[PDB]
């Protein structure tokens, strides 16, 4: 949640910011709706959007991962310098680059993610596609070159008229606004918000509520994968533990703490959305 | 007579027989079911309210939006009484078994416990051979009481004394339809049928709900096994166990998914030629209906869709919408594939034939001439409009046409506007 | 460009 | 020669039900006309074989149709194939093999 | 807690008693009137 | 489809003070109003399917997984069932003087993963609509926060609305879990008439809640604090890898100690 994203897109030499960086899916997802209608038209180049990037990610600051997410479709790409440069400078700014190629394996992106540190990946076909983005979504992880910085953070909350238009205080949205009954302030904006978390249009500051922070402890907490015991292993629990249904296949774990019982849909479910050991909460 | 769904039914009932039928054992889980899905909140909230509360309350409970199905829902439960205003109290009877048929308040030996799918075969045996008798089959199964029945359902008639039974206009719409609407129709005409030769509905249709979950009763299970809705071993066997299609009973289509959940077989080509997957001879004579048959294989058949064939079925009473409709839901899964399911050509080609056996619509009247002025025409076209009574009109030529029924109303009125004088 | 026209895109028999 | 109740010639006293009919795609009529169901997976070989051996009477986009004929008997002759070759696999092919009256034909 | 433990297993010797025991329409209607637009319950 | 799971905060020291209280309302008479509104939600429609499930301090359990009176079996059978399986919790339980807080992360858990195995199970010709129902009673702990925040954004993933009926202690958290999810909260003053609010404000699903008139959901006070003082503040210093919230800047955050430098 406290993360933002931007999109480019790149034709005919050129390349041009759909939509910067922002906290609105929304808005990115209506831009890519609106894209759906583009052109398609030319040529691209990988040295304008990159620099186009960096003019605006250098400007970030030292504690925020800098990233670029590149999907590579036309193996030629024009360029108006050499890209050696752009990569080292790259690596100089600390962007975290990685490259996605469809039907292509591509010098320039080889050299350019593995330098940069990041990877280079090609699509072998939907299901990769899905989950070479899947795997995207996933936080980077640190490089030894990597530092760690704290950032000033803003927790207001969220305020309503007493009682249907009683005592309230009339006000369009920061986001043709609309009026807004209640919403969320900022101690130095006292701007009124309908929607967070999102950065300061004034002070430059990221608003946010403790949930959104809360959202991406499971990363700070990963969870101890269960002991596989595909056999029944004479294990009396016909029920399994999470679900109460007689295991109906050969696959079946255990935790390492709580020592429960769980089918392969609870351990996937509990690894991939629960994050969490039923048994070990207790 | 195409008494299509339930809520017809619902409304043919007086307060002397709801009551009564509000029975606690099934009418109660059957009616609140079938309520709309905003009706079934309020009946369940007021279930422990001795009190009326005010209309207002209800209305104001519910959206803008919404307001029109709150108000026909309202119409319906206010149409069946289950509530009075009082100033929308339940009624005793009715809150009671309500309040009983949440908790409920019997045995003996084992049964010959036969499977499920057995029973639901000869269940579909049994509904077949009803309709291989009620087709031109030159052989079929027979009864004097289901002859009648069919008969009294007005779905076949005895065109001379001895005679076998032929079938009626509505009986060709009738075979056409879908199993559970063509089974419903008929459990429908025999409830009525059985209120009319004195059989208490209220008995048998409150046991009809207990299937979907005295001797009046024992000769109506009865029936129900000849139906082959009931499961009965012997005749002597007190305990009797209801097939699927019993259990189904007014669920309709919507209830676990229409009859569609069968293997398709019907193939129609571009040319009118018809491919059916099939060895069930009723399914055959359906087809027969309004197809020209051309060849029979030990699997499948070959016929023709053509304008004799059509127009004949159409002359007899059938629909173009039935026929689309019979093959789209017998339509093989090879043509599902297809978008729409049957050729559009075959579809238009068929409506066209229907559209054109009607291209004179025909209409019983009496027309005036030779009106005198045109305000005593408009005068007295305007009470032929007020009564409902005029057929067609044109001012223009100063001329009307009216119902011969209604004809009596204006020749009375025409009269009284004459003697006037 | 070049679609079909309404009479080819759908049933013109009144059903 | 027999009928049914219907005006639909019926043939059940004229060939059987092989036992892997749904595999079989073809059918073999005793008044020497023939469908093959385009959608069956052998469609491609089965229609170069009626092409080959019958005179087209329909081809739909769901199941063609086919009769047989002298000339179009001499043609499967003129590219050889002999009447076991024709009848044998004409058989592999037919669900409800071949009609005895169309084997002498 | 022990006289928390013990004292609710002997409240669980009655169970499945009269929904008509359990309830009455001077409770449900207070809920209803609470839950009322001009009711305690309802905020508008 | 609707799958309708009931969490009941069947905490014997709260309920057992409420005994001890001679108080009106009784755990009996709450599973009682549980067993109407389970019955009624499965009376309200037949593809309608639910589940219950019952807390105590060391563990929670399922209460669900002829015709001899003359009514349908799933319902009598259902009644007994969720009878036998309370008074089995109930009896087989230890006593401990220190664990009293009561369990809601884990049944949470259960039901979500319950809910997920039936959202496989079911047939894909129908959609299944799911919505967890909690009855809370008895104080919360520190120490849920992290495990009930994991099922909490889970069942938003997996949009399940946690509807949330407390009976008298109010959990910060739990008015935060229906609001995430979209799930309504009330605390019934009336406790005797709790089967009202059931069949009132939480027997209708997503589907007519929308089409209906509600209360306003009450203001949910997202507070945040520092975990140095864990007192409330409007700003609040975190970092990119503990992401805790200090109270001041610091060299060292103390729960990594991270070489972090002056700025
Ligand atoms: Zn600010
Ligand atoms: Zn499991
Ligand atoms: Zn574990
Ligand atoms: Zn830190
Ligand atoms: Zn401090």
């Amino acid at each position: 949640p406290i993360s933002q994203i931007g999109i480019i897109v790149t034709k005919s030499k050129r390349a041009e910011k759909l939509t910067e960086l922002s906290g609105n899916p929304r808005k990115h997802i209506t831009s890519l709706k609106k894209a759906v209608d583009m052109t398609c038209h030319g040529e691209p180049s990988l040295y304008n959007s990159l620099s186009i990037a960096m003019q605006t990610l250098k400007h970030m600051p030292g504690h925020t991962s800098r990233e670029v997410l590149i999907i590579f479709s036309s193996l030629t790409t024009c360029d108006p310098s050499n890209i050696y440069d752009l990569i080292k400078t790259l690596k100089a700014a600390k962007i975290r680059v990685s490259v996605i190629g469809l039907s292509a394996e591509v010098r320039v992106c080889t050299v350019l993610a593995r330098e940069t540190g990041g990877t280079y990946h090609v699509i072998l076909d939907e299901s990769h596609y899905k989950e070479l983005l899947t795997h995207h979504v996933s936080p980077p992880p640190a490089s030894s070159s990597s530092e760690c910085s704290l950032i000033r953070m803003g927790f207001p909350q969220h305020t309503i008229a007493s009682l249907s238009d009683q005592d309230a205080k009339p006000s369009f949205s920061m986001a043709e606004p609309g009026l807004t009954l209640g919403g969320y302030f900022c101690p130095q904006c006292r701007a009124k918000y309908c929607e967070l978390p999102v950065e300061c249009k004034i002070c430059g500051l990221t608003l946010v509520s403790a949930p959104h922070l809360a959202r991406s402890y499971h990363h700070l907490f990963p969870l101890d994968a269960f002991q596989e015991i595909p056999l029944e292993e004479y294990n009396g629990e016909r029920f399994c533990y999470g679900c109460q249904g007689e295991l109906k296949d050969q696959h079946v774990y255990v935790c390492a703490v709580c020592q429960n019982v769980f089918c392969v849909d609870c351990d996937v479910f509990v690894h991939d959305s629960l994050h969490c050991c039923p048994g070990c909460i207790h | 007579l195409q008494c299509r769904n339930l809520q017809e039914f619902l409304g043919g009932l007086s307060p002397g027989v709801l009551d009564r039928l509000y029975g606690h054992p099934a009418t109660c889980l059957a009616v609140f079911r079938e309520l709309p899905s905003l009706a079934k909140n309020w009946v369940m909230r007021m279930l422990f309210l001795e009190q009326p509360l005010p209309q207002a309350a209800v209305a104001l409970w519910v959206k803008k939006e919404f307001s029109k199905a709150q108000e026909e829902s309202t119409g319906l439960l206010s149409g069946l009484r289950i509530w009075h205003t009082q100033l929308l109290i339940l009624n005793p009877i009715f809150r009671q078994n309500l309040r009983i048929a949440l908790l409920g308040g019997q045995l003996g030996p084992d049964k010959h416990a036969r499977d499920v799918p057995s029973l639901d075969k000869y269940a579909e045996e049994r509904w077949e051979v009803v309709l291989h008798f009620m087709v031109g089959s030159p052989s079929a199964a027979v009864s004097q009481d289901l002859a009648q029945l069919l008969s009294q359902a007005g779905l076949m008639k005895s065109t001379e004394p001895g005679e076998p039974p032929c079938i009626t206009s509505a009986g060709f719409q009738f075979l056409l339809l879908d199993t559970p609407a063509q089974l419903w129709y008929f459990m429908l005409q025999y409830l009525q049928t059985a209120q009319s030769r004195g059989m208490d509905l209220v008995e048998i249709l409150s046991f009809l709900f207990q299937l979907s979950f005295s001797d009046s009763l024992l000769n109506f299970l009865q029936h129900l096994r000849e139906f082959g809705l009931v499961f009965q071993r012997k005749r002597k066997s007190r305990r009797y166990y209801p097939t699927r299609l019993a259990i189904n009973l007014s669920s309709g289509v919507s209830g676990a998914g229409g009859t569609v959940h069968q293997p398709g077989f019907i193939v129609v080509e571009t040319n009118y030629r018809l491919y059916a997957y099939t060895e069930s001879e009723l399914q055959i004579a359906l087809i027969a209906l309004f197809s020209e048959m051309l060849y029979r294989f030990p699997n499948m058949v070959v016929a023709q869709v053509t304008r004799e064939s059509v127009q004949q079925a159409i002359a007899s009473g059938i629909t173009a919408q039935q026929i689309i409709h019979f093959l789209r839901t017998r339509a093989h899964p090879v043509m599902l594939k297809q978008t729409p399911v049957l050729p559009p050509t075959i579809t238009d080609q068929i409506r066209l034939w229907e559209l054109e056996r009607d291209r004179l619509r025909f209409t019983e009247g009496v027309l005036y001439n030779q009106f005198l002025s045109q305000v005593d025409f408009e005068l007295l076209l305007a009470h032929a409009r007020e009564l409902g009574v005029l057929v067609f009109e044109n001012s223009a030529k100063r001329l009307m046409v009216v119902t011969p029924a209604g004809h009596s109303d204006v020749k009375r009125f025409w009269k009284r506007q004459k003697h006037s004088s | 460009a070049k679609e079909r026209p309404i009479w080819l895109r759908e049933s013109t028999v009144q059903g | 020669t027999k009928v049914d109740e219907y005006g639909a010639k019926d043939y059940r006293l004229q060939m059987p039900l092989k036992d892997d009919h749904t595999s079989r795609p073809l059918w073999v009529a005793p008044d020497g006309h023939i469908f093959l169901e385009a959608f069956s997976p052998v469609y491609k070989y089965a229609q170069d074989f009626l092409v080959a051996i019958a005179e087209p009477v329909c081809r739909p986009t769901h199941v063609h149709e086919y009769k047989l004929t002298a000339y179009s008997l001499y043609a499967a002759v003129s590219v050889g194939l002999q009447t076991s070759d024709i009848t044998e696999y004409l058989r592999k092919l037919s669900k409800t093999g071949v009609p005895d009256g169309i084997m002498q034909f | 807690i022990i006289n928390s433990f013990q004292s609710i297993r002997q409240e669980m010797e009655a169970y499945t008693p009269k929904l008509t025991q359990v309830l009455s329409s001077s409770a449900a209607s207070s809920t209803i009137t609470a839950l009322s637009p001009g009711g305690a319950l309802m905020q508008g | 489809l609707n799958l309708l799971v009931i969490v009941v905060d069947a905490n014997p020291i709260w309920w057992g003070k409420q005994a001890l209280k001679e108080s009106q309302f009784t755990l009996s008479k709450c599973i009682d109003a549980v067993m109407v509104l389970g019955n009624s939600h499965l009376f309200m429609n037949r593809s309608n399917k639910l589940a219950v499930i019952a807390s105590h301090i060391q563990e929670s359990r399922f209460l669900y997984p002829g015709s001899k009176d003359g009514k349908y079996e799933l319902l009598t059978s259902a009644n007994e069932v969720i009878v036998e399986e309370i008074k089995d919790l109930m009896t087989k339980s230890d006593i401990k003087g220190q664990h009293t807080e009561t369990l809601l992360a884990g049944s949470l858990a259960k039901a979500l993963c319950y809910i997920h195995r039936m959202n496989k199970e079911v047939k894909d010709n129908q959609e299944m609509k799911s919505r967890i129902l909690v009855i809370k009673a008895a104080e919360d702990s520190a120490l849920q926060y992290m495990n009930f925040m994991n099922v909490i954004f889970a069942a938003q993933k997996q949009n399940i609305l946690i509807d949330a009926c407390v009976l008298d202690s109010d959990s910060g958290l739990l008015q935060q879990a229906c609001d995430i999810t979209g799930g309504l909260y009330l605390k019934v003053p009336q406790m005797p008439s709790l089967l009202q609010y059931l069949l009132w404000v939480f027997l209708p699903d997503q589907d007519q809640r929308s089409q209906l008139i509600l209360p306003p959901p009450v203001h949910v006070d997202y507070r945040a604090a520092c975990f140095c003082h864990r007192n409330l503040i409007e700003i609040g210093y975190v970092c990119s890898v503990c992401l805790s919230i200090f109270c001041n800047f610091s060299p060292i955050c103390t729960t990594c100690e991270t070489a972090f430098k002056i700025s």
